[PDB]
Order: structure tokens, then C-alpha cells, then sequence
DNA sequence: CCCTGTCTGGCGTCCTCTCACCCCATG
DNA sequence: CATGGGTGCGCCAGACAGGG
């Protein structure tokens, strides 16, 4: 669609996989069933200083070439015409037209 | 005080050299001038007189002492260097080495057709004592189960 | 010997174009080194220069 | 190459190289084991003479 | 107890792969229980083809999947030895679970 | 330092034709 | 089975001590 939206995902994949791909205890487990004193509330206070773009909620699985937001499929990581773009020129193994 | 010395024998007849040395001691009855004999090198607890030096070199199948000179041959680097060498040999037979494979870790195979090959342990089974590691054989990863001793930790 | 005074991988195969035993007994893939045997795949006078 | 009988009549250089490699393996093992000074001096001296 | 699983798509290329690994094991180990297959596996996906309209053009494609299991009977130190870094089938995923 | 004695090395003809025999030794 | 350590040649010549 646009190079700028494809420029969003390279920034998106970077800072998210700085914290929210490996460091998961500080973002998930630290507010589980423990005492309701404000120290685990102090844990999510540190969660504000990080970029909110770095959350995995930001994850938009995009077309790697042209960046199309809607009509996606995860089994190829592609847009809905790219799976035909390899179906009709054979760039994907086993991808046969279902003649059922 | 009896200090240690190193004797060279014909390598292979070493136990017979040790027995003949004990027997020459109990023949020429310089019993107060020899402590032990440890086992191609023979370790001797000894003192240094020229008589005892001629005694040890008159023991058959013995070349001579090994030291700085042949006038006054040399005790050892450490006080119990002979005992240290014996302990190192014993530790060498034990050969304790890093040999295992855990989840997300490269390992080494040295047994079976997969010997001389490396791989990673995708799954581990401490209860079954088996590591799930695949070997890059002809490109395709060959997930095979190897024991901790069958493979070494990389 | 596997890796001795008279090795296979370090020098070459005794037989001409034969790798070692069960591998390459024709004239197609001259060079492949099977894990079955660390060995070169060349002629018979190749060891004289190596 | 062997003789008529079959026992291999070995060359002299194989004795020389096999001696140097036997002594070099012994010297690597003694420097692994941290033998004392006079042992590795005799070992390196035997390698020098070999 | 020793399993040789083979994982690919088509049965028209794995069919020479089950021939190469039972016979080369026969010359060296001769200890195998025979190929026991697995149900054929289907991944069908209907996808829209018109560039910006018309939710009717859905063409069915499928990445087909097949699995075949060899299962040699005895841990042979000759079958594995000769067939370690050896697999005729190209573009295939071999799983020699020992 | 300038001559004198010693100590080790380097070397000694070319072609052929048979023969005989090539590391013990052993716990 | 596999490894592990004689005493009859004579000249030249230069390097190494050895006086000198």
C-alpha cells in the first residue's frame, strides 16, 4: 500500500523484539496471584517507560513485499494474491489447485 | 630424610626392574637408604650416596638417573612430583568430561554411525535418560535419541 | 589406518577413483567424502605428490 | 611393499616417522598431565634426537 | 523400536524413497518390519482473487501432505552405518528416530 | 693476537650375473 | 600380540683450542 506503513513494521519488529519477545516475566507473570500491595503495581509502573509500540499487541502480520493490512494468511506470511502468485508460477511446493 | 628420584628402565620390563631393585636392596642390605619404589620411569624414595647410586645403576636393565648432571643427579620439581604424576595418570584414566544435551543446546555425537557429528537437542528426557538431538546428515536434520554419555555437551 | 602414517582423508584413496569401499564405483562423482570414510577421491599417483 | 612370503618389508623412513610421532604423542600427553621438569626435559630431548 | 519417519507432500516422489531405504538396509542389515503408512494429510484454503471487490471468487488450492514410516526392527550397526548421510529423496524431511 | 697441535668430517671407477636372508618375544 | 630398544685406511682441510 505504502512504503511508510512498511517502514512502520521494521520499527515495529525492532523494539518489540528488544523487550517483548524474550523478556516476558516482567510483562506477564509479575501481576499474577500475589499480595495486592503496590509493588506489583510498581512493576507495571516500569512498563510505562518502555514504548507502547513495542507490545505484541502491535503485531500486524503484513505482506512482506507490498504491506497489505486486510486479507492475510499466516501459513505463507503473505497477502491473499501472493498465494496465487506462487500457485500459478509454482514458487511454493505442493501448492496444487484443490480439484475436489 | 629420604627424597625422591627418577630412574629410567627399559620400557616394558618395568615391574621386573622394580622387583630386581627391591631384591638388590635386600641383598646389599642398605635397608636404611631406600624407602619405596613406585610405578618407562621408576620412582625411588632414596638418599644420595655414591654407593647407593652405584647400587641403583648396577640393578640390571636400568639406564641411569635423569637429572641436571650425572655427578649429583636431581630430586624432582615438586616435593612429591612422582606422587603428583601418579595422581594425574589416575585422573587421566577416569577422564571426567562434559557429556550431555539439554533443550536448546548443541551437543556432540561420538558413538554409532552418528559419531563425529554435532547437532542440537530439541527435546530432553531426564526420566528416560535420553536426549532428542538431530544430526545434519546430507543436509536434512536427522533427529535421533542419544544417551548423555553417547554425546558430549558442546 | 584411519588417521595414521598412511591415512585416507589427509592424503588420498589407494584405489583410483574409488573413495573407500562402498561409495563411487563408476565415473560420476569424483570428490565426494562420505562420513562412512574420511577419504579423498582421486587417481593412484595423487598420493605421491601429496 | 611385501616380499615373496607376505610379511611387509618396511622402509627405514617409516621407522623414523613412526618414532617421531610416537614421541610427539607422548610429549603432548605429558604436557597434558603436567609432569615435572626432568620428565619433560627428557621427553623433549628424545623428540629432538628423534 | 527404531523409527524412520519420512515427511513430504506427494506420494509420487516418496514411492521411490520407500524403495531405496528398505533394499539398501537389506544388503547391510536385513532387519526391517516393512513400511507402515500414515493417513494422507490435506491443507485446503479458499482465497479471494478479485483485487478490490466481489466476495464470490474463491478458488480452492491445497498444499497436500503425506507421511510414511519405515520402522526397522533391530538397532543395526550396519543399516544406520551405510544409510547415515544417505537419502535418495531430494527436497524431503527425514526423521531417523533412534 | 700469531703460529702449533688436535679433532672431526669428507671422499675414494663403471656396467653385469647369480646366491642367501631380512626383530625377538612373551606375560 | 605388538612394541621397544669394535679395536687393520689414509690424505686433505678447515675449524677449534692451545700454547707461545
Amino acid at each position: 500500500a505504502k512504503q511508510s506503513m512498511k517502514a512502520r513494521e521494521v520499527k515495529r519488529v525492532a523494539l518489540a523484539d528488544k523487550y517483548f519477545a524474550k523478556r516476558a516475566e516482567l510483562k506477564a507473570i509479575i501481576s499474577d496471584v500475589n499480595a495486592s500491595d503496590e509493588d506489583r503495581w510498581n512493576a507495571v509502573l516500569k512498563l510505562q517507560t518502555l514504548p507502547r509500540d513495542s507490545s505484541p499487541s502491535r503485531q500486524r502480520n503484513r505482506c512482506r513485499q507490498t504491506g497489505r493490512p486486510h486479507g492475510f494468511l499466516r501459513k505463507f506470511g503473505l497477502s491473499r494474491i501472493k498465494v496465487r502468485e506462487a500457485a500459478m508460477r509454482g514458487e511454493i511446493p505442493g501448492l496444487k489447485k484443490a480439484s475436489w | 630424610k629420604k627424597r625422591w628420584y627418577v630412574v629410567q628402565a627399559f620400557s616394558g620390563f618395568e615391574g621386573r626392574v622394580a622387583t630386581s631393585l627391591r631384591e638388590h636392596i635386600k641383598l646389599h642390605n642398605m635397608e636404611d637408604l631406600f624407602g619405596e619404589v613406585m610405578v618407562g620411569y621408576v620412582l625411588v624414595q632414596m638418599v644420595m650416596n655414591d654407593a647407593s647410586w652405584h647400587l641403583v645403576r648396577s640393578v640390571p636393565r636400568v639406564m641411569g638417573f635423569i637429572g641436571g648432571t650425572s655427578d649429583r643427579p636431581a630430586p624432582i620439581s615438586d616435593k612429591e612430583v612422582d606422587a603428583i604424576m601418579n595422581r594425574l595418570q589416575q585422573v587421566g584414566d577416569k577422564p571426567r568430561p562434559k557429556t550431555l544435551f539439554e533443550p536448546g543446546e548443541m551437543v556432540r555425537v561420538n558413538d554409532g554411525p552418528f559419531a563425529d557429528f554435532n547437532g542440537v537437542v530439541e527435546e530432553v528426557d531426564y526420566e528416560k535418560s535420553r536426549l532428542k538431538v538431530s544430526v545434519s546428515i546430507f543436509g536434512r536434520a536427522t533427529p535421533v535419541e542419544l544417551d548423555f554419555s553417547q554425546v558430549e555437551k558442546a | 589406518e584411519r588417521d595414521g602414517l598412511f591415512c585416507a582423508r589427509i592424503f588420498g584413496p589407494v584405489k583410483d577413483y574409488e573413495c573407500l569401499c562402498g561409495k563411487y564405483k563408476r565415473l560420476k562423482h569424483r570428490g565426494v567424502i562420505c562420513e562412512k570414510c574420511g577419504v579423498e577421491v582421486t587417481q593412484t599417483k595423487v598420493r605421491r605428490e601429496r | 611393499v611385501p616380499l615373496d612370503g607376505g610379511r611387509f618389508a618396511t622402509s627405514d623412513l617409516n621407522d623414523l616417522y613412526r618414532r617421531v610421532i610416537n614421541r610427539n604423542n607422548r610429549l603432548k600427553r605429558l604436557l597434558d598431565l603436567a609432569a615435572p621438569d626432568i620428565i619433560v626435559r627428557n621427553e623433549k630431548r628424545m623428540l629432538q634426537e628423534a | 523400536r527404531i523409527r524412520i519417519r519420512l515427511k513430504a507432500f506427494d506420494h509420487r516422489l516418496i514411492d521411490q524413497a520407500t524403495a531405496e531405504i528398505v533394499e539398501t538396509a537389506k544388503r547391510t542389515g536385513a532387519q526391517v518390519r516393512g513400511p507402515i503408512p500414515l493417513p494422507t494429510r490435506k491443507e485446503r484454503f479458499t482465497v479471494l482473487i478479485s483485487p478490490h471487490v466481489n466476495k464470490d471468487a474463491r478458488d480452492q488450492y491445497e498444499i497436500r501432505t503425506h507421511l510414511r514410516l519405515v520402522d526397522i526392527v533391530e538397532p543395526t550397526e550396519k543399516t544406520v552405518d551405510a544409510l547415515m548421510r544417505l537419502d535418495l529423496a531430494a527436497g524431503v524431511d527425514v526423521q531417523i528416530s533412534l
